[PDB]
């Protein structure tokens, strides 16, 4: 409740002569992770679908494929040309998750206001055998 | 003659592979001048040969029934010169190998970076250790005995 | 030279001196003492 | 909106945006004859049940095959023929 | 306490640790966190490499054991 | 004019000259996949009709009897029993792909942006429909190529 | 009939099991409950 | 426009890196911690774009690699035309070259 | 899908989540460690196993540590 998420509007979408890395089917009866950042300028940057686009001064938004391919573009726009992005997941009933920073911070700065999970108290080593947890669902790691 | 074995200074078949091996090589040999570097060759060749089937007769060598020195390895005393004496001739070698370089490694173990000492091999060092090796079944033997053979684990 | 005899002294060149020393010796045994089975001294 | 310059993404219209798109499905009407389509809907709406229309595939095709191949001579299959030639004595005798 | 609390600066140590790669090897303490709430103050370096190419871990004082020399 | 597809570049495909032309999308648009509109039962029966003669046409001149005087009829047999087996595999995939009453899984959209109605190929019964007419019209293309090699022999290559 | 039993059986067998088999297999496989 | 544009004694000739392996590259001119690092000396040892960052001295580089090359194809020229000379019976493959 | 875990070996220097390419992990704060911070894997429906976290966690065998699990569309990284 301090960050809230940003609802991608109707933004324009990178100068791009089309592929065919783009989206399938999935999109067309799951999600596509929508993409949007902030230009300085029209730049001409690589597509995580293969080819090149033609980012527009001003915002953008892409709709490309899965969440690795919105975010290896995001961090590649973050480290070459020093730029604010976040990106989304759109699902086709309608609803758009937004996802990336999640706290309007990128995920290496621990910034209060995320509570820790996937988190064992205890060296990698201290974990039970199978035998001690057979025939539970519980595997190994989960107590 | 043991395990139905006839020694080769007795032995049929082995004069019969020396015989064939003698005319293969002379067949090859009616192709060139008895004077020139071939036909000297071949002739060499075949003293070699013949020496070679005469000294495995001499050494009292087990020749089979397929004519080829089956050589004992059981320890019998006739037969040291198989297995026995140049197994001793080999471990005597293959410990001076092994001792020359675990006393190379455990020299340069207290260097600054030992590792850069196996690709840069210390010449001197391992010079002054290559001769080392030469007393490793008493040295090894002490070494085991003082307790400096094998590692303790901490 | 300090870093040629460095350098004469790594790991390949002195594998290939040391072998190729080596195996002019086990050669010239062999040609010396050829087809060679059995150790006949105090056989 | 789907039709702006260069935009891709209306939420509203998702099918524009995934990629749904009959890409030739053309809606254009039945441009068949009224009449032999009617005849083909009278003669082809017994095999309108999916499963009666496996059911009369797998059992039908099995019992023609059964029965071609039942029914068929030598001269349609050499298999049945039989050798029409006499048996050659294997090694060693037969063994 | 303020004074230290693990082993000095420079103490050949052993690792008791099970799932480390310097298992039943010697280090050599380089630091150790004297800040009383970390679990793994022990800054142990080693002299040769993990498979992640790594001479250097954390360790815990249970997980440590100072050797006679 | 290779441009993407509906203008759209982040959508996998283009509208090369190959997909979308007016003379290429015509044609796949007015043949009996793409018929959305007409019930799907027509369309099985073109589509079996033209795989049954198809077929026909690689079994009695190819075949283990190609020489032999059982040459068309058995072929044509192997053809009718090779369509028996494609509405076979066309029944269980209109089982395993769609139960019996969804709405159709078919695109409700076309190029042009129009909210058209879905195929209802898709549908179960539809797909049933369509397997039927595919399994009439093999039978009977099979049994009418057999007809032609029968008394329309001599025109046809024998070799 | 016992030498035209194989010419029932085998294409029987190695044909229909097949068909009966593997499509009742694949609605096995594309199943929902 | 087009000009022999060349500098003098850019490199010394010295051994000094010769006693220092993997001086070409950054984590290969430390030591060998692991024996993967000799496999990563020969690996990257002819990978002159991974060395440098500039065009310049991989293209001196791999000029003097391909002079390199072209030594060692005369050097085995040399020996195959030795070989027949000295080794061979071309002379007296030239007689009966069908059955020789 | 996976179950990825940290444990409390973590140094916090933040190459788990800097290297992970789907947002799987972010750092939180925590009181166990000279920096201060730890990693978590809230996202972990994200993960498809990719193993370049514990590629870059620089400890004794790992602290970050990503098991295989139940394999979905996203995790098996299925654009279809
Ligand atoms: C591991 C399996 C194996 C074994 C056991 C052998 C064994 C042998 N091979 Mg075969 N061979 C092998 C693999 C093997 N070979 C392979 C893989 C190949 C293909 C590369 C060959 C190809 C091959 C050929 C082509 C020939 C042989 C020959 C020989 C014989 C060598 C005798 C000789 O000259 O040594 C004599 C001893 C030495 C060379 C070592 C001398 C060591 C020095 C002097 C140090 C010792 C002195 C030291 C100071 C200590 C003294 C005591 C005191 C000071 C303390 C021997 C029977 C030759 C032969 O005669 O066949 C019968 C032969 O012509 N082999
Ligand atoms: C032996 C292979 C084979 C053959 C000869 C045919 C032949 C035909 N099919 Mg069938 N079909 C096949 C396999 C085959 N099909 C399979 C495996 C499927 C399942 C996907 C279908 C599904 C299908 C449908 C749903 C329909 C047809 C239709 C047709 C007819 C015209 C459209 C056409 O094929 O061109 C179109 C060709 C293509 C789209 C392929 C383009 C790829 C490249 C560019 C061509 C490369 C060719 C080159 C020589 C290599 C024609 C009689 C139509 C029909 O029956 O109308 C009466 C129709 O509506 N086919
Ligand atoms: C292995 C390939 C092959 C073979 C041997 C045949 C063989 C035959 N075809 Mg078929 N045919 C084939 C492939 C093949 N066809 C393909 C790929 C097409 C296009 C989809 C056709 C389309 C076709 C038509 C349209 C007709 C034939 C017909 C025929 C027959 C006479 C042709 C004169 C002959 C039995 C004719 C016929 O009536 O068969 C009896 C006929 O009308 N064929
Ligand atoms: C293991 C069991 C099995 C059996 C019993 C058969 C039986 C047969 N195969 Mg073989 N086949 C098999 C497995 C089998 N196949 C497999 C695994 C493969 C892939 C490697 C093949 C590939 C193969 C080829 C490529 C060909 C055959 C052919 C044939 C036919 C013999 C040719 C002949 O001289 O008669 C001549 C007989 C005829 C011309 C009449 C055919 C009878 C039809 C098919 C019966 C129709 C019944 C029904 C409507 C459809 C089947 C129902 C379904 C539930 C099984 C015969 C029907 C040849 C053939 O004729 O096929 C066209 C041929 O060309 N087979
Ligand atoms: C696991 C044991 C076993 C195995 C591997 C075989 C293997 C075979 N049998 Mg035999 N068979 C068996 C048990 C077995 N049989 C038993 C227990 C019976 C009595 C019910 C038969 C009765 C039988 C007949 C009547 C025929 C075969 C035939 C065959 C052949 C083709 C497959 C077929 O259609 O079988 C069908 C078998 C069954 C449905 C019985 C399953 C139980 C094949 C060599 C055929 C043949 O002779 O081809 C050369 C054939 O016509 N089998
Ligand atoms: C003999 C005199 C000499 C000396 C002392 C040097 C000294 C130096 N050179 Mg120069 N160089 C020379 C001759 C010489 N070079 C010649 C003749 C050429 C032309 C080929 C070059 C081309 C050259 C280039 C292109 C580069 C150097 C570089 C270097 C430096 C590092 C070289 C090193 O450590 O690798 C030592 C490597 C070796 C000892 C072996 C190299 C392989 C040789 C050339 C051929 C192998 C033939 C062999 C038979 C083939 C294998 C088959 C076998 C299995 C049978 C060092 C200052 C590098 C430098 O300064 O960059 C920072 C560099 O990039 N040199
Ligand atoms: C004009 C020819 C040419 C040139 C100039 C190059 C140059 C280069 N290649 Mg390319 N390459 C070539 C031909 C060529 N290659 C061919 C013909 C192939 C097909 C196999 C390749 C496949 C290839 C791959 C797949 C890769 C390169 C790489 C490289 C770079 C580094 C190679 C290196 O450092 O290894 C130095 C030399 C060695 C490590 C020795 C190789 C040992 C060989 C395999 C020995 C066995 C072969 C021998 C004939 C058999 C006798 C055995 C006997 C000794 C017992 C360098 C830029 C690499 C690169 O750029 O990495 C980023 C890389 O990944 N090349
Ligand atoms: C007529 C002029 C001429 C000639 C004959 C050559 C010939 C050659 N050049 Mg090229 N080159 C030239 C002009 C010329 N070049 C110019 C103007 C430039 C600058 C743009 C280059 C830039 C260049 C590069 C960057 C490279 C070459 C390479 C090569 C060799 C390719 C391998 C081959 O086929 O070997 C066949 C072998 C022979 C024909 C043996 C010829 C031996 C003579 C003495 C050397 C060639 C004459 C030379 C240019 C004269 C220079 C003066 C010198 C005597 C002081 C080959 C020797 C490549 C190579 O192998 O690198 C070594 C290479 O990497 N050259
Ligand atoms: C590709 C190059 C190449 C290759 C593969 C060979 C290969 C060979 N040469 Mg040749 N040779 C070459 C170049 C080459 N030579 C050149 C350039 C010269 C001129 C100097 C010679 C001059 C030469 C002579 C004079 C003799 C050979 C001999 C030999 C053989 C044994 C050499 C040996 O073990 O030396 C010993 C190993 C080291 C020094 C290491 C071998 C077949 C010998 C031969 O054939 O014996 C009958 C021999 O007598 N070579
Ligand atoms: C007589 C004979 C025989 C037999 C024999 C036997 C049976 C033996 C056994 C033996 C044994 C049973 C042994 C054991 C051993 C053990 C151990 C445990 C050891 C150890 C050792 C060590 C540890 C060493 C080390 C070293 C050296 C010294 C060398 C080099 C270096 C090194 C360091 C490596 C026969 C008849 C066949 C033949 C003839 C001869
Ligand atoms: S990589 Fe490992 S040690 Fe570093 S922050 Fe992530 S979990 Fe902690």
């Amino acid at each position: 409740g301090f960050t809230p998420p940003q609802l991608d509007p109707n933004t324009p979408s990178p100068i791009f002569a089309g592929s065919t890395g783009g989206l399938l089917r999935k999109a067309q009866v799951e999600e596509f992770y929508v993409i949007t950042w902030n230009s300085p300028k029209e730049q001409i940057f690589e597509m995580p679908t293969g080819g090149a686009a033609i980012m527009r001064e001003g915002p953008n938004l892409l709709k490309l494929a899965r969440k690795e391919q919105c975010l290896a573009l995001g961090t590649r726009l973050r480290s070459k040309y020093k730029i604010t992005y976040q990106f989304y997941r759109v699902f086709p009933n309608g609803e758009v998750q937004y996802l990336h920073p999640k706290d309007g911070v990128y995920p290496e700065k621990a910034n209060p206001g995320r509570e820790g999970v996937g988190l064992n108290m205890r060296s990698i080593g201290k974990n039970v055998s199978p035998i001690e947890v057979k025939f539970t669902g519980k595997q190994s790691y989960d107590l | 003659d043991i395990s139905g074995l006839t020694p080769c200074k007795d032995s049929k078949q082995f004069a019969k592979r020396e015989k064939q091996q003698i005319k293969k090589l002379e067949s090859s040999l009616k192709l060139y001048a008895p004077e020139s570097a071939p036909a000297l060759a071949l002739n060499a060749q075949i003293e070699k040969t013949k020496r070679r089937f005469d000294n495995y007769g001499k050494y009292g060598l087990l020749c089979g029934s397929d004519g080829l020195p089956h050589l004992i390895v059981n320890g019998d005393q006739r037969h040291w010169g198989e297995f026995i004496t140049p197994g001793i001739l080999f471990l005597y070698i293959a410990g001076w190998i092994g001792w020359v370089g675990r006393s190379y490694l455990i020299a340069i173990s207290g260097e600054k970076k030992p590792a850069m000492k196996e690709i840069i091999i210390d010449v001197p060092l391992a010079s002054r250790i290559i001769f080392r090796g030469f007393i490793w079944p008493v040295a090894a033997y002490r070494e085991f005995l003082n307790g400096d053979l094998i590692a303790k684990d901490v | 030279m300090r870093d040629l005899k460095t350098y004469l002294s790594v790991a390949p060149v002195l594998s290939t001196l040391w072998f190729g020393s080596l195996a002019g010796l086990l050669i010239e045994i062999n040609r010396l003492f050829p087809d060679a089975l059995t150790f006949p001294f105090f056989s | 909106k789907y039709g702006d310059k260069s935009v891709y993404f209306d939420l509203e219209d998702l099918g524009n945006t995934t990629g749904q798109w009959d890409v030739y499905g053309s809606d254009a009407p039945s441009p068949y004859n009224p009449l032999q389509s009617k005849f083909f809907e009278t003669f082809a709406a017994p095999f309108t049940k999916r499963g009666l229309l496996l059911k009369f595939l797998i059992l039908g095709g099995g019992s023609l095959l059964t029965y071609v191949s039942a029914n068929s001579t030598g001269d349609v299959l050499p298999i049945k023929r039989g050798p029409q030639e006499p048996p050659k004595l294997g090694p060693r005798g037969k063994l | 306490k303020p004074p230290p609390i693990g082993p000095k600066r420079g103490s050949k140590v052993k690792i008791l640790r099970r799932e480390s790669y310097w298992f039943k090897n010697v280090g050599s303490v380089v630091a150790v966190d004297q800040d009383p709430k970390t679990r793994y103050p022990v800054v142990v370096r080693f002299a040769k490499v993990n498979y992640a190419n790594i001479s250097t871990n954390n360790y815990a004082l249970d997980e440590v054991e100072e050797v006679a020399a | 004019v290779v441009q993407p597809i509906n203008g759209d570049p982040f959508i996998g495909s283009l509208e090369t000259p190959v997909t979308s032309s007016p003379l290429i999308a015509w044609y796949l648009s007015n043949l009996p996949g793409y018929r959305t509109a007409v019930n799907p039962l027509l369309r099985g029966v073109e589509v079996g009709l033209a795989h049954g003669f198809f077929l026909v046409g690689p079994f009695v001149k190819a075949g283990p009897l190609r020489n032999t005087a059982y040459a068309g009829s058995a072929g044509s047999l192997a053809a009718a029993g090779l369509v028996v087996i494609l509405s076979m595999c066309l029944t269980i995939y209109g089982i395993s792909s769609f139960k019996e009453g969804e709405p159709s899984i078919a695109p409700s959209l076309t190029l042009t942006g129009r909210k058209k109605q879905p195929d209802q190929l898709q549908t179960a019964d539809g797909w049933a429909k369509f397997t039927g007419g595919f399994f009439f019209g093999g039978i009977s293309g099979v049994t009418w190529a057999y007809f032609l090699l029968y008394v329309l022999d001599l025109p046809y290559f024998v070799k | 009939t016992f030498n035209n039993l194989p010419s029932i059986f085998v294409p029987l067998v190695g044909l229909v099991f097949p068909a009966i088999a593997m499509a009742s297999l694949f609605l096995h496989i594309q199943k929902n409950k | 426009e087009v000009k022999i544009l060349v500098d003098r004694d850019p490199i010394k000739t010295s051994f000094e890196e010769w006693a220092k392996p993997g001086h070409f590259s950054r984590t290969i001119a430390k030591g060998p911690d692991t024996t993967t690092w000799i496999w990563n000396l020969h690996a990257d040892a002819h990978d002159f774009d991974s060395h440098t960052s500039d065009l310049e001295e991989i293209s001196r580089k791999v000029f003097s690699a391909h002079f390199g090359q072209l030594s060692i194809i005369f050097l085995w020229l040399s020996g195959m035309y030795f070989h027949g000379a000295r080794f061979s019976n071309y002379e007296a493959w030239l007689s009966d070259p069908t059955h020789i | 899908s996976h179950s990825v875990k940290i444990y409390d070996t973590c140094i916090g220097c933040t190459q788990c989540v800097r290297a992970c390419p789907t947002d799987v992990l972010e750092m939180i704060p925590w009181d166990g460690c000279k920096a201060k911070q730890i990693a978590s894997a809230p996202r972990t429906e994200d993960c498809v196993g990719c193993k370049r976290c514990e590629s870059a966690c620089p400890t004794d065998f790992l602290s970050v540590r990503v098991y295989l699990w139940h394999e979905t569309t996203r995790s098996m990284g299925l654009a279809y």
